């Protein structure tokens, strides 16, 4: 289904002949982790 | 450089349906000229081939 | 445009209105093929029978043409511009587009000729300048 | 960028009606330089003929 | 933002779409008169031939 | 023309049908495009190319 069958279908939805929808649209790198938690303990 | 209109044209064609069979082999078109080939029944047309 | 022409309210009342021109245009030719015979000095009556003739064939091709679908509007139009673009070519292309339909259903002198081809075709605006001069100017007659 | 605030504001009133003169000493001709089209075609009959061909074409003509 | 400033605006607008079509006009002209010139080119070929 | 479609039919029997494009500057005084239209394209006894 997915976008391809619920644009074609749904916002025409069957109707037709009079409707017409509208338009269509120090600091430098170390491999450690910095980590988030600042326990000491945490890791 | 140039804008090319390229003198669109009048071109009046007629798709003629010609009806060519049993072909045969010719060289250019100074001897397959009618007064000095004179083909059988069989074979009904001639293919310039060069 | 679409949707203009595509509504069906305006489009059936423009077929109910063919049907009502058409009898008022055959009433008025029935009653204009007998006159009235009495014990009376009559005038002409004949202006006002046949002012309604004309205005039930005016308004009859009002509508009939105004009511025309789309696709049968751009063949039309397609004709006329074959008919617009043959103009600029050979006289068996000019007169076949502007219908004329009757066709279709010691001695070895030195002659040469050197031929301007017909195969000009000015550009394609001047194509429109074709189609806006049979369309937009004055009538001829009525 | 030069003029103080009090200097611009009398030079931008100038401005606007520099640009309102330049739209009447401008015009609007259009028209005829728009209706001129690209139609231009070579057209012609140009033929060498003998006198005696002149003779065989007379006899088909007039 | 003032409505001499965007009467300025429309007229760039407007003279500008007016030089897109005039360049492609001397481009057509140009080119059309080329076209001829080019069948009197194939004539002097054709009628010296 | 009916008669240029039947001729046509008869001729051809088991020969192929092509499709050629025929010019019509290429075609001679003879070959006026009024005359095809009321008796068709009529080949010389020299003979003509498609």
């Amino acid at each position: 289904i997915s976008y391809e069958e619920t644009k074609a279908l749904a916002r025409f939805k069957g109707r037709g002949r009079e409707y017409i929808p509208p338009k269509l649209t120090e600091e430098t790198l170390t491999l450690v982790h910095h980590t988030a938690s600042r326990n000491p303990l945490s890791p | 450089s140039q804008l090319l209109t390229g003198e669109r044209r009048i071109f009046e064609y007629l798709l003629c349906q010609v009806g060519v069979g049993r072909s045969v082999v010719v060289e250019d078109e100074k001897e397959a000229c009618g007064s000095r080939f004179s083909l059988l029944w069989e074979y009904d047309s001639a293919y310039l081939e060069k | 445009v679409e949707m203009v022409a595509r509504d069906r309210r305006r489009g059936k009342s423009r077929q109910s209105a063919i049907k009502n021109f058409t009898t008022l245009f055959r009433r008025v030719l029935s009653g204009e093929k007998y006159l009235l015979v009495t014990q009376a000095q009559y005038q002409d009556s004949r202006d006002q029978g046949t002012r309604r003739l004309l205005a039930a064939v005016k308004h009859t091709l009002t509508v009939k043409m105004c009511d025309l679908s789309l696709p049968i509007q751009r063949a039309v139009a397609y004709r006329l511009y074959v008919l617009c673009v043959s103009q600029s070519g050979s006289s068996f292309l000019r007169k076949l587009a502007a219908m004329d339909r009757d066709g279709v259903m010691d001695s070895e002198i030195l002659s040469t000729a050197v031929k301007a081809d017909p195969s000009s075709l000015p550009s394609r605006e001047h194509g429109n300048l074709m189609m806006t001069l049979l369309v937009f100017s004055p009538p001829t007659s009525d | 960028t030069v003029l103080p605030p009090a200097d611009f504001l009398h030079a931008w009133l100038r401005h606007c009606r520099l640009r309102d003169e330049l739209d009447a000493l401008a015009g609007d001709p259009s028209m005829l330089s728009r209706n001129v089209f690209p139609d231009m075609r070579l057209q012609g009959r140009v033929d060498i003929l003998t006198d005696s061909a002149l003779r065989r074409r007379d006899y088909v003509a007039v | 933002s003032s409505p001499s400033e965007e009467a300025l605006l429309e007229r760039r607008r407007r003279i500008d779409r007016e030089l897109v079509e005039k360049h492609r006009q001397l481009g057509q002209l140009h080119s059309n008169f080329l076209s001829v010139q080019k069948r009197i080119d194939e004539a002097s070929k054709n009628l010296v031939g | 023309t009916p008669h240029l479609v039947s001729a046509f039919e008869r001729r051809t029997q088991g020969r192929l049908l092509t499709y050629s494009f025929v010019d019509t500057a290429s075609l001679d005084e003879d070959n006026s495009l009024q005359d095809i239209a009321r008796r068709g394209l009529k080949i010389p006894m020299t003979g003509m190319r498609f």
